[PDB]
């Protein structure tokens, strides 16, 4: 139900030779930069921390990992971690990485990489497990959150911080998936079948 | 040449304070430029400074961009020096009626150095009163506001007299307007001189301006023959270039004084050349300048190279697969600018009181290239922004220093 | 050398389509020289009230050169207070 | 956070089931709709309560949230009218002692009013190196 | 008294110009009221003006704001007048390098009043020091850090008499904490008057206890708190005087208000000092009241059995109308004065009505939209947006 | 009719429509296109 | 404007067109989501033309 | 192109007033009664 600790690693503006790292402190953490300088970066990847999910639109051409040609090698890579404390007094790390790799041609391919969970046990460390798919469910479990939540309300993007008062029927269209209405409605479309 | 006959003017223009206020390296070459002009109207014993306009380069300029540029009149404006100007003309007519009476002609400020201006396009008049940014100077009795246009369409404009001894001075004022507005009302005939006529002569006639000189646009410049023939120098106030050395103009007959800025605003070739201000000495019907070059001015080299016609590695980038060999090229281009860049800087503080005092600055550079090729051939071009930010520590503008493109025809 | 272009208006008609209109030259005034005490009375800048008071003002007008008054402070260094 | 259960336009073979969803604001009898008819400074202050209430009634577990530059187009009066609105949500929520806040702003201005009280303990930053890579500092 | 050995100070405070002069009416309002105090400066031969601070309402003052308060200062400030303070402390302690040296000593600008204000806020500069770097207002009270709090005195005399001015600009925690430290002089010490001036941080979070300062002190002034209260009352605890000097123009439409406004001058002698309080005329007049609808004798309920809507804006209307007869009359009786030489237009005053709507039970009155309601009296109030607030308690 | 609607007199707040998310975006541009009524021309013909 | 034609989903027997719409903003060969700068005159430029 | 727009910026509509290629803007103000009325200025 907190998290505790940050780190990104060549995303977007952020540099991919030297990890940069954020501690989150209850109740309130505060983040304040200058006008383009990578504030809203640091929300993106603790979406991707959690839910596993890249910003929207964004999974083609690399959107999400540093431009190679700024560092200049054709390989990038980038790690993201996450520290948290479950929902019981226990706490556990997330780590996912990224790769990118440019061709001869413009053309970059984006390619996942494996990620793990690890248990921060009191003088011991287990590995929890290594498929990312796993790890969707295990990480949305320990939270004590689902992950529609995550989607639409508690890591909202910057354009649309107001999105309860948006459009009455774009109003409508969130709640659907915060309901996780879809789930059931197919269900229902399963009785369809029937 | 100084004598009791003779008046000696400071031209300064477009000094544009405030710019890159928060370039972590180029912050202060903004106000310390102007903080230094100045500087050279206290020792150089002039009798007026008159600034060609662009005096903000903002339009609400931050306490920081403003309160500079008071510390530095206050300092070098105010002394026990009595000023050796009379105020002949009407005080009513030209300033406004909350302090008609010219700074210097105040009981209350000791005005040693008269400063006069014009507002410039960064310093339209705005805001609710249609104040500009001047406007809260001269309130505070530190500067003459003048030129000023009310009205645009019927452009009434009164020469402020002034007289030193013998020698008597008519100055023209004509503020900054939407560039192809003056030229309109110009060709309409709309607009009027008033000239003086106690001698209905023998005075001397200057006009400082602050339009653009030549553009594509057939209307957005300001075509310099409409001006009247009774003139007989002009001080072009927006041309960033500077060509300080004036020039008689065939059909008129009066000199061209284009002063140029005093810090380069955009990296381009016009604003290559060193800066200068220029002491304007009249006396009678004549005038002399003797030119000063600035010595803070932040150093600055320009270089167009074009890939295809390039001596250097002609044919040897031609091979495919040219990525490492085409910077390695380049990486001798920059240096050889950054040498010359320190060598200039060099010449000019070779010998002062305070030159084992100050400390070199960093040199801009900007490499403007042309990678245009045969269909059959190309060129690869690196990225930008990490090609220039391998001179961190060499060059003050880090993000940019080159600047790849292809013509289109 | 120098750049010409043809815009096809007749500058010797702009100049004489121009019109000049006479403006007055005022006389000149004094700019405060040394203005004497009547003449700030006279002109309602001084009070008469004023006359007597300690002035320490070390404000000298622009001509007064020869003449100098001198201000001399005495300055009181100050304490830190033992704070209860 | 009214709603309508009957949305759905009758189907012969299809349920087509689709709640509507529509905020609305109460004064007195009056029961007049927020879109319009209110102060920018009115909406953004909504918003955030939303997410928050939201966010407990699913889980009631986490409360963690992320505003993001909500002090931002605002005039001079709501920004000061909002920090100390926040202040208010933490101190209620601060009894709860379940609230994990992240607010970003790139304004000067309001950042200083919620330091100024002195609960959070530190603020982070980001700047561009020499390089133009983001690095994160602590300040107090 | 106005002798050789009396100083006059003129004491005002939070004059917020730039106060909403985006509205049509009222944007004459703030900057006008300015004047009018240092039209007063040199009127009543005052030998310095003491400003409260917030002297700009907007930390980013639009030019029309400053431009203003610059013009205002330049006619009334600067004259021939000679000035009867010597100053005694060192310029660098407490100025800052560009201009340590006081207004007044400058060899180029001749200062009639000297201008002694607080600081105004921070985004190192501050709004004052635009004028500053003119001259045109001295500057101090600034403090470096919250945890190192040091009180510089300004000490000033005229004649026998001797003035100490300390200034404490711009949390709770540190003052327990006993932090503060304050520099009294112990040199020909016992004589020395002691003024303090403080203005409440605007952002803290929690204001300073009367009881926290020392007991050497002889005269206090709040800053912050905009209610009126210009008459000097002592603390039995603390041993000293306190003045409230109030505010020049209503920023916000509350009771405090209400009460009419003053700037005093305070005239010192020795050890012991009379205070008088000026009116301030040009203030746009203001006045309000609170009627519970359910209490209201003139209502009498009858709206509590019956439709309401039609007849509720009949009843305010006799209450809202008569509000205006003595919101002109006593600025009437202000200017009877002068035959209205100045200003003879009549201002739109201000007018605000709180009504609470509780209900007993079972009863619903009518509450009508408050902007509609406000906008029927359109050129009879300023504040056309809002007249009335309804509220209903909880 | 639907680019009157939608496109050209456009709500004052709504000026940036082009700017609203995109599943608004989205539900706005199928409006402007006529094209709702044409999936229910299909939808019929397919339950024929 | 780039509308997602391949948004459409594939049913059993049928089309079920729909067409997924998002602004972008193009910078050389990048492009972006152009959705959480605060150029604000860019915004409203962006939407009127 | 008949563009239309609706502001009350000094600013925005002075530009475009001074680019002389705007014959006139109207205006829209609240007379005695309350009552919106349009009055022609150029
Ligand atoms: N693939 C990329 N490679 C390099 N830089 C990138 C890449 N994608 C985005 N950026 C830049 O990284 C920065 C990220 O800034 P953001 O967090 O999206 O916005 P911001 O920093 O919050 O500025 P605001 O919120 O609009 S004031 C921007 O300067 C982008 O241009
Ligand atoms: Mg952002
Ligand atoms: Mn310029
Ligand atoms: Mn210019
Ligand atoms: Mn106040
Ligand atoms: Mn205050």
């Amino acid at each position: 139900s907190k998290i505790e600790k940050l780190s990104i690693l060549g995303v977007r503006s952020f540099g991919p030779h030297h990890p940069e790292t954020i501690a989150f402190n209850t109740p309130l953490t505060l983040i304040v930069g200058y006008n383009g300088s990578g504030k809203t970066t640091v929300i993106e990847c603790l979406k991707y921390a959690t839910t596993g999910e890249l910003p929207p639109n964004s999974t083609r051409n690399g959107a999400f990992i540093h431009d190679p040609d700024l560092v200049g090698e054709k390989e990038v890579r980038a790690q993201v971690k996450l520290s948290f404390r479950s929902t019981i007094g226990e706490s556990y790390v997330v780590t996912r990485n990224i790769q990118l790799l440019v061709q001869r041609n413009n053309k970059r391919t984006q390619k996942t990489l494996e990620g793990s969970l690890l248990l921060r046990n009191n003088g011991e460390r287990t590995v929890i497990s290594t498929r990312v798919a796993e790890l969707d469910k295990l990480v949305s479990e320990k939270l004590g959150v689902p992950p529609a939540i995550l989607d639409a309300v508690i890591f909202c993007h910057q354009d649309d911080s107001l999105w309860p008062m948006s459009e009455p029927a774009a109003l409508k269209k969130r709640f659907d998936e915060i309901f996780e209405a879809q789930k059931y409605t197919k269900v229902i479309e399963n009785i369809r079948l029937l | 040449t100084a004598g009791p006959d003779t008046i000696r003017i400071l031209v300064s223009t477009d000094n544009h304070v405030g710019y890159e206020e928060r370039d972590p390296i180029r912050k202060d070459d903004s106000w310390r430029t102007f903080d230094e002009i100045m500087q050279l109207a206290r020792t150089k014993d002039v009798d007026m400074v008159l600034l060609g306009g662009d005096l903000f380069h903002d339009n609400k300029p931050s306490r920081k961009a403003m309160y500079q540029v008071m510390r530095s009149l206050r300092k070098n404006c105010l002394g026990m020096k009595p000023c050796e100007l009379e105020f002949l003309s009407d005080p009513a007519e030209v300033f406004e009626g909350a302090f008609p009476h010219v700074n210097y002609y105040d009981p209350d400020i000791n005005v040693s150095i008269p400063v006069f201006s014009i507002h410039g396009n960064h310093d339209d008049p705005s805001g609710d009163g249609h104040l500009c940014s001047l406007d809260l100077l001269q309130v505070a009795g530190l500067v003459n506001y003048f030129g000023r246009v009310p009205e645009a369409d019927n452009i009434h404009v009164k020469p402020i007299l002034l007289q030193k001894g013998k020698t008597k001075l008519a100055l023209y004022g004509m503020s900054n307007v939407r560039d192809e507005r003056i030229h309109r009302t110009f060709r309409d005939n709309k607009v009027r001189f008033y000239r003086p006529s106690q001698q209905t002569g023998d005075w001397f006639n200057l006009l400082t301006l602050h339009q653009n000189h030549y553009a594509h646009t057939p209307t957005g410049y300001l075509s310099e023959n409409m001006l009247p023939d009774f003139l007989d120098l002009v001080i072009w106030g927006h041309e960033h270039e500077c060509l300080i050395d004036p020039k008689k103009n065939p059909e008129t007959g009066f000199h061209v004084m284009q002063p140029g800025s005093s810090i380069a605003t955009s990296l381009v070739p016009g604003e290559a050349v060193p800066k200068h201000i220029a002491i304007l000495s009249i006396t009678g019907k004549s005038f002399e300048v003797e030119k000063i070059p600035l010595r803070t001015v932040r150093p600055f080299v320009i270089r167009e190279i074009t890939l295809a016609t390039d001596k250097r590695f002609k044919g040897l980038e031609k091979k495919q697969d040219n990525r490492q060999e085409v910077t390695k090229r380049l990486m001798q281009i920059v240096e050889e600018m950054i040498a010359e860049a320190n060598e200039m800087w060099r010449s000019l503080h070779e010998d002062s009181q305070d030159d084992e005092d100050e400390e070199q600055p960093l040199p801009l550079i900007r490499l403007k290239v042309e990678y245009s090729s045969p269909e059959g051939t190309k060129f690869e071009v690196e990225n930008p922004q990490r090609f220039s930010n391998r001179f961190a520590g060499k060059v003050a503008n880090q993000n940019d220093v080159v600047h790849f493109y292809r013509k289109k025809t | 050398l120098a750049q010409l272009g043809d815009d096809d208006i007749d500058y010797a008609a702009i100049r004489r389509l121009h019109i000049i209109e006479e403006i007055e030259v005022r006389q000149p005034e004094p700019h405060g020289p040394n203005r004497t005490r009547e003449q700030d009375i006279a002109d309602g800048r001084w009070d008469p009230r004023w006359n007597g008071r300690k002035n320490f003002k070390r404000f000298r007008r622009q001509g007064e050169t020869g003449v100098r008054m001198p201000v001399q402070s005495v300055i009181v260094p100050l304490e830190e207070v033992r704070t209860k | 956070i009214r709603s309508d259960v009957e949305s759905t336009t009758s189907s012969d073979s299809g349920t087509r089931r689709n709640y509507n969803y529509r905020v609305s604001m109460v004064k007195g009898d009056t029961e007049m709709d927020m879109r319009g008819r209110c102060s920018a400074g009115q909406k953004v202050l909504a918003s955030i309560i939303i997410r928050l209430a939201l966010a407990e009634s699913f889980c009631a577990n986490c409360g963690l949230i992320a505003l993001d530059e909500p002090t931002t187009n605002l005039d001079s009066d709501n920004i000061r009218s909002l920090a100390e609105s926040l202040h208010g949500i933490i101190k209620a929520r601060q009894a709860q002692g379940n609230l994990q806040l992240i607010v970003i702003t790139h304004d000067e201005e309001f950042l200083k009013y919620m330091q100024c009280s002195d609960f959070c303990d530190d603020f982070y930053r980001v700047k561009r190196d020499e390089k133009q890579n983001s690095v994160i500092v602590r300040e107090s």
